[PDB]
């Protein structure tokens, strides 16, 4: 039968550290997606509709990773689009039907399978409203009909969306859309709404909580002030939020996931039959250095690579080197690892 | 909007055949067209028309409500507001029923 | 005067030339030391500490002197903030200008080769009118300021208080070399 | 088999001269990449990800030559792309995977070879955003479709190694803004070592999107070629200009020779143009056009000596018969 | 440009027979001489140079397209619209 939301989350924990509430939202939505797909479609049966998601989170928190990790066990077509590549219909650039074109290409152009697929639209915040806004509000307007039920006309994987063009009819009624983006200036809007206060001897001054706390209480009013049109927010009823990664999340990302960076280099060192070991202080230092540079989980790979460069240059020649040890000094200082024979 | 003027009104459209791209001639004279849309900034235009909102001693002042009543304002919409919103009169005249 | 506008490459940002130099941690004290000119120096010193508490601040001085209290606001700000305040004498550093020059971080007090540095006891910090009781009070306050300035100058120059009391009795003009030998500056720049 | 990081540098020293730090960095990253591509990519194993390289160096330093030499060594296909050939407006997607069509054409459209190939992207700094977003989406794992070799073909670029490079001109001042005391002060730092300490915040301030920096973990720097290296380049490499023109004169009965002062002067002339070893070919051809036209007419000639006066002055090469 | 580059570099072309069985033609040894009046090239070069100057001690200054064409660089032709891989295959510039 279908995988329960708990089982879906269990396979998201092997790849994503933290963000439990968004994992709940994604799992429940995918479970309801399956149930809707196998719900009888005729007779006295009630007609079900979909509940799309708006996945809000800071840069490098795990939105694109949540989608990729969810796609491994979807059993339905899945794609990852980027709203920044879209434009208004009559202007140079990609149209919103190219998303369905990609979704249709992932499933051997079987329309019956694409009409039941899932779509992730990244950088949904970069098309915000704030003359003709071909790259912003125009894309939001073009997505309104596509997100909800419509019959799109897509090109056959070959060209643009032209009048002199052969087309395929795809019904996006049962296609689940997952929008995501790093609404940077959203914390300011939420703070303006929740901490209005006022000026004057007779005015009431309101008390004056970072990106995580404010995102956890986001409302459509803030998303409208940010630049999203209400017609789009109404089509994204579910709003899931990601917590920004801290130092402890970074060290867990280094060690805990199935294909974690430490496991990456451990397996890479198992090729030449040597053991790679990281001290706890070494991982804590890598996390501090990735945080101080304000990179996030993006920069952990650069740190480990720059620390193991000179040792990897000498791996296939150093015979008898049973173990390699990375200490706190190797991370913080310009030192070389310990090479135990 | 200009391209829809002759389509809504009676014309003869030349469309491709049933299969690949003789074109087919279709007369849209008896084809009923039902346009629809959420004119977002329309209530502000209707309010600016009906509510002067002037300044001074000789101007009647009324901005005592922050949010425009969309229902009451839409109920008194006229082609003047749709023209100031962005629609052309040639299209409004072809849409005589405003529900 | 028309202050020229310069373009910083980063996109581009247009600065007046003094804001552009402040971006490089250069603070100018030009002309007399007043409440307003001293508070601008204090505002710049406070701002530069926030930008980077570790990098040196360069305090360029071309001043004939001014108010003691105004100069003391600069002086205490220089000593309070974490980053070293290097001082450079351009043209002249006289009276409180010489005091603030000697107030720079020891080892980082500079003067240009043809600059003129003048030290002297303070003049009127304010008028001495009213009754003899008021004049006695203002005379006592001026003497306390005179001793405080000589004491801080002697500390800056690694000299005895008795030396500064002799040398500040009347206007003591010094070349950059004489100020270096005296202890007001540490180095003389050439190139 | 597979060449070790030491053997890669050994064979790569014959074609490129200098930039030893970038040489070993490329060797390690490439060896690790093509060892990851030999992992048991199935089961309960660890899914291995690639590590791309960012080559920062002046023009004519040999970045493209480094990438092409690595490709020739490892039998993989290679195509150079130019971020300057990608426009802001339009279908940045449709032309960003045309590079895949180029790479496929270089290997008989066999996806098995192209998916494990190398791609060099020129002028990575000249795009300091839509182009950056497309290069990011392509550097990361994605399945792109292109026309056939004559039905469409699929290419997954996850296993393709990407070596981006460019001459970050104003990056050194972005670094000096945080590494030195001051710029405009009297005594305040008035003006590749600082390129060696480049950090992600410098590249981001330069205008590179952070997600692109995140997929370019290896940063290698190339030093400007001095007047000495430009002489070796003229004589030492496998495809040295002196060697090429000596073969041109050698298919006939004339031995071409250069004076050491001629090589030094022509290297200084190339260095004065701010183009590195790229300008060496034009000045050598200019210098040898004196005889390449007359040599057909000359009879009884045995050798030609190219002196420094030919490169510096309007002098003719000495013709000894 | 790409279909032309695929010929200028060493490849094998398939062409109809001598009569109405295609012939394989290897173009490794076929010399290509391309030409044209690059009307935008003088502006491209004049943007690369022609810095000029202001003041008394500075040199101040119809386009001299003769000397401009005499100082063409491959990047100028790239700006004109030619693919870099084609210019790299055209080393001789007359
Ligand atoms: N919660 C997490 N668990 C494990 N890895 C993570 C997590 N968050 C980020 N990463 C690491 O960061 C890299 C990219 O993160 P990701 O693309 O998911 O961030 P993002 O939310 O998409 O950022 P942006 O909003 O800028 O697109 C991944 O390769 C992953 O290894
Ligand atoms: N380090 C080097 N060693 C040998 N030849 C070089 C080197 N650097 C540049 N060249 C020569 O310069 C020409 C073009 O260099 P290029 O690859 O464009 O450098 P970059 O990619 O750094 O701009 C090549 O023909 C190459 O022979
Ligand atoms: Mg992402």
């Amino acid at each position: 039968k279908l995988p329960t939301p708990a089982e879906i989350v269990a396979n998201l924990n092997d790849h994503v550290i933290g963000q439990e509430q968004a994992k709940k939202a994604l799992a429940v939505s995918v479970y309801n997606h399956y149930k809707r797909l196998r719900h009888p479609k005729a007779g006295a049966n009630v007609e079900l509709s979909k509940s799309n998601i708006l996945l809000i989170g800071p840069t490098g928190s795990g939105k694109t990773l949540l989608a990729q990790s969810l796609a491994r066990k979807l059993d339905v077509p899945f794609v990852m689009a980027d709203a920044t590549t879209l434009t208004e219909a009559g202007y140079v650039g990609e149209d919103v039907e190219q998303i369905i074109t990609k979704l249709l290409g992932k499933c051997d152009f079987d329309v019956e399978k694409a009409q039941r697929g899932i779509v992730y639209i990244d950088q949904i915040d970069k098309i915000s409203r704030k003359t003709r806004d071909v790259s912003g509000e125009g894309v939001q307007q073009a997505l309104l009909k596509l997100i909800e039920g419509t019959v799109a006309s897509v090109p056959p994987q070959g060209g643009r969306k032209h009048p002199n063009q052969e087309f395929i009819n795809v019904d996006t009624t049962n296609i689940l859309f997952i929008c995501g983006g790093a609404f940077a200036g959203l914390e300011k809007v939420i703070r303006q709404r929740t901490e209005k206060g006022g000026i004057g001897f007779g005015a009431s001054v309101h008390s004056k909580a970072d990106i995580t706390k404010l995102f956890g209480i986001v409302e459509p009013e803030d998303l409208i002030k940010f630049g999203l049109i209400p017609e789009l927010i109404g089509r994204l009823p579910v709003i899931a939020t990601l917590e920004i990664l801290d130092e402890d999340a970074l060290i867990n990302i280094l060690t805990e996931p199935k294909n974690a960076l430490v496991k990456q280099y451990q397996a890479l060192f198992g090729m030449e039959n040597v053991e790679l070991e990281f001290e706890e202080g070494a991982l804590r230092s890598i996390a501090r250095q990735a945080m101080e540079r304000k990179t996030g989980a993006r920069g952990l790979r650069s740190i480990v690579e720059r620390c193991l460069l000179d040792t990897m240059y000498r791996l296939p020649d150093l015979k008898g080197l049973k173990k390699v040890v990375v200490g706190k000094a190797v991370i913080e200082e310009g030192r070389e690892p310990e090479l135990v024979f | 909007q200009q391209a829809l003027l002759k389509l809504i009104e009676g014309t003869v459209a030349s469309v491709p055949p049933q299969g690949g791209r003789e074109f087919i001639n279709v007369d849209t004279t008896n084809i009923l067209f039902i346009c629809g849309g959420a004119f977002a900034g329309l209530e502000k235009v209707i309010r600016q028309r009906t509510e002067k909102g002037g300044i001074g001693f000789g101007a009647s002042v009324h901005s005592k409500d922050e949010n425009a009543d969309i229902t009451k304002l839409f109920g008194i919409v006229e082609p003047e507001d749709l023209i100031k919103f962005g629609l052309i009169p040639e299209l409004i005249g072809r849409l005589p029923v405003i529900a | 005067y028309l202050v020229p506008t310069v373009i910083e490459q980063s996109g581009e940002r247009a600065f007046d030339i003094y804001s552009r130099l402040l971006k490089e941690r250069i603070v100018f004290l030009v002309g007399p030391v007043t409440d307003e000119s001293a508070n601008l120096v204090v505002a710049q010193l406070l701002f530069l500490e926030s930008e980077n508490p570790d990098k040196d601040i360069f305090f360029y001085i071309n001043s004939p002197g001014g108010s003691v209290t105004a100069g003391m606001s600069i002086y205490d700000t220089m000593n309070f903030i974490k980053p070293d305040v290097s001082t450079l004498c351009l043209g002249q550093a006289a009276s409180m200008g010489a005091f603030l020059l000697s107030a720079g971080e020891k080892g980082k007090r500079f003067a240009l080769p043809n600059s003129r540095i003048m030290i002297h006891q303070p003049l009127i910090s304010g008028g001495l009118g009213g009754q003899a009781s008021d004049i006695e009070i203002h005379a006592r306050e001026l003497l306390k300021i005179k001793e405080k300035l000589n004491r801080l100058m002697a500390k800056h120059c690694d000299r005895d208080l008795a030396d500064l009391e002799r040398d500040t009795d009347r206007d003591n003009f010094m070349s950059a070399e004489e100020a270096k030998e005296y202890g007001l500056i540490d180095q003389i720049l050439e190139n």
